[PDB]
C-alpha cells in the first residue's frame, strides 16, 4: 500500500544496505535458479561459503551473440527452459546489434515487481518533491497495443506492453498514479497513431486535475508536441460537433470516442483563443495544464537534443529526469527528482539484480578485472556488465556510465552516452540499406499525403511456407487501404539485389508481408531502451528481427493498422 | 535561368518538372492563374494558352512531351532517356504517344465524367493499365535500362490515382498491381519526388470539378 | 530490306513513304486489309493494330511521325530531316504535333464530315492553313535547308487537297497559294511523285467512305 515516509525510510535502510541485498539479490537470483545449463557449464551448486568469488572466478562474460542461441530455443517450437530458466511469459530485443543480429532476453513477473516498486519509490521522491493532488488524474502519452504470439505458439515482449496489459499493472498503479486519462482500450488500441491523437484528446480531456505531462522521452514529448501544433484545429473540430474526425477507423476506438461524445460548440472560442496567441508555442505545456508540477522524462544522454525543443515546448516548468532500469535489468532512481536534467542522475537499487562493472580506467580500454558496485570509483567510467532474473548473469550490456557522487551507501551514475556502437556481420538485413530504401521508395506514396516515414522495422517468418518477410513503419498520418496495398507492392519491390529476386519471383521465400505500425512505435523502442538498465549506449534500432529478436516484435503484431500481403507477385 | 510556366494540377506539367528536375538543371516555377494567362504565356503559346512551357534563351517551348525531348537534348552529356539504337527510341515515343491517347482520356473520363460515360472509361483505364503492365513486363522502367523517356511520362499520373480509385469507387491495383507498383517505385528519384503534388489536394481538384459539373 | 506494312489513301503512310524514298532506302511495300489484317501487321502491333509499320532488323515501328524519326535516326549520313540545333528540332517537333491533330482533326472534320461539322470544320482549317503559311514567315520547307521533317508530315495532305477544295467549297490555292504551292515544289520531287497517290484515286475514296458511312 502506497506511502511516502514508509516506503523511502525502507529504502534509505534498503541503499544503506546495499551491500547486504547486493549479496542477497545474488543469493536470491541462483537459489531460485539453481538449475542453469549454463551454469553446469560453469560447475555451479550454490551456497557453498566463496559464494560471490565462484561466481566472479568460474563463470565467462558472455555477448549477444553467443546468448542469442539459448533463449532462441526457448521461443521457437522448443519451450525449453535454458540461462535462466523458466520459458518465460515474454522475451527481448535489444539496442545496437548481436553482430548487426538480433539478440533474445526472457521475461518474469519479477520484472513486474520490479517495475512497481522502482515506480511506487521514484514517485514518493517526486511528490515528495512535486506533490500531487489524489483526486486527479495524468497526461500519459504511453501506449503499450500491440501482443503477438512467438512462432513457438509462447508470447514474447517489450517492456512497456508486458508491464501495461500485464494482470497486475492495473491493480499495482493504482494508488501509484494520477488516473490514465485514455480508456484502456484506446491505450490498448490496433491503431495507435490515431490512439495518440486520442491520447492528447485523452490528457486534453481532465486538464484541469493533471499534475504532469508524461512520455519516457523528450522526442515522445517533442513529436506529440509538434503534432499538436500540426492537427490542433483538427482536434477542435473532432470533439466539438461530437463527431471525431472521419481520420478514426478501427472500430472499438472509434465506439469508445463516441461513448464519450456530444455536440459542444463553446470551448472551441477558447482554445483557438489561447492557441494562436502564443509566440510559435513556447511554452505550451504550461498553456494546457497550467497547474502541473512537471514534465517528465529521461533528460540525459542521446536524448539532450530533446531538451531544449521540450524546453521550448515546456515553457517555465521544471524538467525532471526519469530514472533508469529495463527488463533486461533494472538499475537506478532518482530519489532527488528536482534536480536539473544537465546534472541529473540515477541512485542504484540493490535487490535489481546483481551488477559488476568494467573500469575504463588505462586507456580505451584497459585489462581490468571487475569490482563491486560500492567498490567502483568516482568519477570514473564504467562499462554495466548485468546479472539478473532476466536471462542475465553477468552480462555485458556494453555501456558506459560515470559515479559522480553516492547517496548515503550508494553510487550515483551520470550517462552522457547514446550508443553501444560497434556492430557486426549481419544477415536479416535483405541489405539494411534496401530494407530503409524499400521503406523509402514505397513511402513517398504516402507524402503525397503530405507526411514523411519517421521510423521502420522489419522481421523473417519461418513459420509459414513460404516464410516470408514482415515490413513494419510509423508514419505521421492515416490513410486509405488501397496505397497501402501499393506500398507493400513496393516493399516487395524494393529489394535491388539479385537474390530476393530470386527468392520470390520463383517463390520459394513467401512474398513480403508490410503490416504499417502507428505511431510512437518506434519511439516505445528508443524510450524502453536508452532509459534500460546499463548505460545511454543504447539508441539503436536494429532494422530487421530474425526469429531472435523480440522486444520491437510485441509492438509488432496486434497494432495492424494495416497488414497487407503483395497482390502482386 | 529556365522559367517554367506551370499549373499544380497539370500531369503534364509534372511531366515538364519531373524532366527537368531528372536531368539536374535549377529552375524557377511560375504558378498560372489560367483565367489570366500571364503577358509572357500569351506570348509563349497565344492560341493554345497550354502549358508546360519552358523559356530557355527568351525561347518558349511547349507541348510536355515536346518539353522532355527539349530537357534530354538541351543538356546531352549525364542521364539520357532513350537507349543508343534508333528503334528503341521509337519504342519509347510510341509507348509515350500510347500514355497520350486512350489512357489520358480514360483516367480523363473516370474523374471527370459520370453514369453510361463513367463505366466506358473506366474499363478503358483497366485495358490501359492492363497492356500497361504487359509492356512494363519486367523493366524496372520504359525506356531504357534506367529512369527513361516515357518513365517521365506516366509516372505523373500516379499522384491522380487515389482520385480514380474513389470517384470509381475501385482499386487499379487487384486487377494489375506492378504498375502502381512502378509508380511508387518511380516517386524515390528526386525528379517526381518533389515535382508532383499531394494527391489528396489532386483528389480534392477532382472534387472541385465533380461538384462543378453534375 | 525494311518491310512496310500500310494503307494506300493514308497521309501518315505517305509520310513513312515520303521519308524512305527521300532517304535513298530500298524497301518492300505492303498493303494491309484492315477487314483481313496479315499475320504481321497483328505480330507487329498488338495494341492499336494500325499503320503504318516498318520492320528492319527484325524490330517494328510504328506511327508516321515515330518512322519517319526512326527514318531519320536509323540513316543519318546523307539527308539529314531535322536541323542540328535541339530548338529548330524543338519548333519542327511541336509544329509537327500541330498538324498532327488540330489540322488533321478539321481536314477530318472537312472530308469526313457534313452540316455544322462540316462548316466548323472549314473555318478551322483555313485558319489552320493560315497559321502554318503564317509560320513558314514564308518559307520553302519546314524541317531543313532542303526537305525537312514537318514537310513530311504535312505534304501527304496535299494528296487530300483537291479532297478538301471538293467537299469543303474552298480553295486553299486562292486564300493561301503559298501552302498549295509548296506542295507543289515538293512535287517535283519523286519523294512526292511516287509516295503520294492520285489525288483522284483519294477523292474518290473520301467519297467512297463517303457512301458507307451515315
Ligand atoms: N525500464 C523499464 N521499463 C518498462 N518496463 C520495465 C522496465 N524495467 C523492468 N520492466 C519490467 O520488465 C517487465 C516486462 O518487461 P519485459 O521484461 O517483459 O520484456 P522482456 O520480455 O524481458 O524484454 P524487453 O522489455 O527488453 O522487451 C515488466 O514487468 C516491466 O515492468
Ligand atoms: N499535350 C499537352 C496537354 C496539356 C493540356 O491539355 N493542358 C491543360 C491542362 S488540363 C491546360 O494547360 N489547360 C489550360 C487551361 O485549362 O486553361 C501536354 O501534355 O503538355
Ligand atoms: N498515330 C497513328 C494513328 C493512325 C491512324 O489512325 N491510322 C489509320 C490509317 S488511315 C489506321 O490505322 N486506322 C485503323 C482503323 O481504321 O481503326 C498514325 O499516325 O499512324
Ligand atoms: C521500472 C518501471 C518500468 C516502467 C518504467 C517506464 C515508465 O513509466 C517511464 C520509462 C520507464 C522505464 C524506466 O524507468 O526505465
Ligand atoms: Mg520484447
Amino acid at each position: 500500500t502506497f506511502d511516502m515516509n514508509r516506503v523511502i525510510d525502507e529504502f534509505d535502510e534498503m541503499t544503506r544496505n546495499a551491500h547486504q541485498v547486493q549479496k542477497q539479490t545474488l543469493k536470491e537470483i541462483l537459489l531460485k535458479n539453481q538449475s542453469a545449463i549454463y551454469l553446469q557449464n560453469c560447475g555451479l551448486n550454490g551456497n557453498a561459503t566463496d559464494p560471490e568469488e565462484a561466481f566472479k572466478s568460474m563463470v565467462p562474460l558472455v555477448t549477444d551473440v553467443e546468448l542469442e542461441p539459448y533463449i532462441k530455443r526457448m521461443v521457437d517450437g522448443d519451450t525449453s527452459p535454458i540461462l535462466t530458466g523458466h520459458p518465460v511469459p515474454a522475451i527481448s530485443l535489444s539496442s545496437g546489434t548481436s553482430q548487426g543480429r538480433p539478440k533474445f532476453i526472457p521475461f518474469t513477473d519479477e520484472l513486474m515487481e520490479n517495475t512497481l516498486q522502482l515506480f511506487r519509490t521514484a514517485f514518493a521522491f517526486r511528490n515528495r518533491d512535486f506533490p500531487i493532488d489524489d483526486n486527479g488524474k495524468a497526461l500519459q502519452f504511453i501506449f503499450s497495443s500491440k501482443q503477438y504470439i512467438s512462432t513457438g505458439g509462447v508470447p514474447v515482449g517489450t517492456a512497456t506492453t508486458n508491464v501495461y496489459r500485464n494482470p497486475n499493472f492495473k491493480a499495482g498503479m493504482k494508488s501509484i498514479t494520477s488516473p490514465s486519462c485514455s480508456p484502456d482500450e484506446v491505450i490498448f488500441s490496433p491503431d495507435v497513431h490515431q490512439a495518440l491523437y486520442c491520447h492528447l484528446l485523452s490528457g486534453i480531456l481532465f486538464r484541469d486535475q493533471v499534475q504532469y505531462v508524461f512520455a519516457v522521452f523528450a522526442h515522445g514529448l517533442v513529436h506529440a508536441f509538434r503534432t499538436f501544433e500540426q492537427v490542433w484545429e483538427e482536434i477542435v473540430t473532432d470533439i466539438k460537433d461530437g463527431v471525431l474526425s472521419n481520420r478514426i477507423t478501427v472500430p472499438s476506438v472509434r465506439t469508445a470516442m463516441s461513448k464519450l461524445l456530444t455536440p459542444n460548440p463553446e470551448l472551441a472560442e477558447t482554445i483557438r483563443t489561447k492557441c494562436m496567441s502564443l509566440s510559435n508555442w513556447y511554452g505550451l505545456i504550461p498553456a494546457l495544464f497550467p497547474n502541473a508540477k512537471y514534465v517528465y522524462g529521461i533528460m540525459t544522454g542521446s536524448m539532450e537534443p530533446y531538451v531544449p525543443k521540450l524546453r521550448h515546448y515546456a515553457g517555465d516548468l521544471p524538467l525532471v529526469s526519469h530514472d533508469y532500469g529495463s527488463s533486461e535489468g533494472w538499475i537506478a532512481a532518482n530519489v532527488t527528482p528536482r534536480l536539473s536534467p544537465e546534472e541529473a542522475t540515477f541512485a542504484v537499487i540493490p535487490n535489481l539484480g546483481y551488477f559488476e562493472f568494467l573500469p575504463v580506467s588505462e586507456t580505451g580500454e584497459g585489462e581490468e578485472k571487475p569490482v563491486g558496485l560500492t567498490q567502483v570509483k568516482i568519477g570514473e567510467e564504467y562499462e554495466v556488465v548485468i546479472t539478473n532474473y532476466a536471462g542475465l548473469y553477468r552480462y555485458r550490456l556494453g555501456d558506459v556510465v560515470k559515479v559522480i557522487g553516492f547517496y548515503n551507501n550508494t553510487p550515483q551514475l551520470k550517462f552522457i552516452c547514446r550508443r553501444n556502437l560497434i556492430l557486426s556481420i549481419n544477415i536479416d538485413k535483405n541489405t539494411e540499406r534496401d530494407l530503409q530504401l524499400s521503406v523509402e521508395s514505397a513511402a513517398k506514396r504516402l507524402s503525397e499525403e503530405k507526411i514523411e516515414v519517421i521510423d521502420f522495422s522489419s522481421y523473417i517468418d519461418v513459420s509459414t511456407d513460404p516464410g516470408h518477410y514482415a515490413i513494419f513503419w510509423e508514419i505521421s498520418g492515416e490513410t486509405n487501404e488501397d496505397v497501402l496495398q501499393d506500398c507493400c507492392n513496393c516493399l516487395d519491390r524494393a529489394f535491388i539485389d539479385a537474390g530476393y529476386v530470386s527468392s520470390r519471383k520463383c517463390k520459394t521465400i513467401g512474398a513480403l508481408e508490410l503490416r504499417v505500425v502507428a505511431k510512437g512505435t518506434f519511439r516505445k523502442i528508443q524510450e524502453h531502451f536508452l532509459g534500460l538498465g546499463s548505460s545511454a549506449g543504447q539508441f539503436k534500432m536494429p532494422r530487421c528481427v530474425k526469429p531472435s529478436n523480440a522486444k520491437v516484435l510485441q509492438i509488432l503484431c496486434e497494432n495492424v493498422v494495416s497488414s497487407y500481403f503483395s497482390t502482386a507477385f | 535561368l529556365p522559367i517554367l510556366l506551370d499549373y499544380w494540377p497539370s500531369m503534364f506539367g509534372m511531366r515538364a518538372r519531373v524532366a527537368l528536375r531528372e536531368k539536374g538543371v535549377e529552375f524557377e516555377y511560375r504558378e498560372e492563374d489560367f483565367s489570366n494567362k500571364s503577358p509572357l504565356l500569351l506570348q509563349s503559346n497565344p492560341i493554345h494558352k497550354k502549358i508546360p512551357v519552358l523559356v530557355h534563351n527568351g525561347k518558349p517551348v511547349c507541348e510536355s512531351l515536346n518539353v522532355v525531348q527539349y530537357v534530354d537534348e538541351a543538356w546531352p552529356e549525364k542521364n539520357p532517356f532513350f537507349p543508343s539504337d534508333p528503334y528503341g527510341r521509337a519504342q519509347a515515343r510510341f509507348w509515350a504517344d500510347f500514355v497520350d491517347k486512350k489512357f489520358t482520356d480514360a483516367q480523363f473520363k473516370v474523374w471527370g465524367k459520370k453514369g453510361e460515360e463513367q463505366e466506358a472509361g473506366k474499363k478503358e483505364f483497366i485495358e490501359a493499365v492492363k497492356i500497361l503492365e504487359s509492356e512494363l513486363g519486367d523493366k524496372p522502367y520504359f525506356g531504357g535500362d534506367s529512369f527513361g523517356y516515357v518513365d517521365i511520362s506516366l509516372i505523373t499520373f500516379s499522384s491522380w490515382f487515389q482520385a480514380y480509385e474513389k470517384f470509381g469507387n475501385f482499386s487499379i491495383e487487384s486487377e494489375s498491381p506492378k504498375l502502381i507498383a512502378w509508380a511508387k517505385r518511380c516517386m524515390e528519384k528526386e525528379s517526381v519526388s518533389k515535382s508532383l503534388p499531394d494527391s489528396e489536394k489532386i483528389v480534392a481538384y477532382a472534387a472541385e470539378y465533380r461538384k462543378n459539373n453534375l
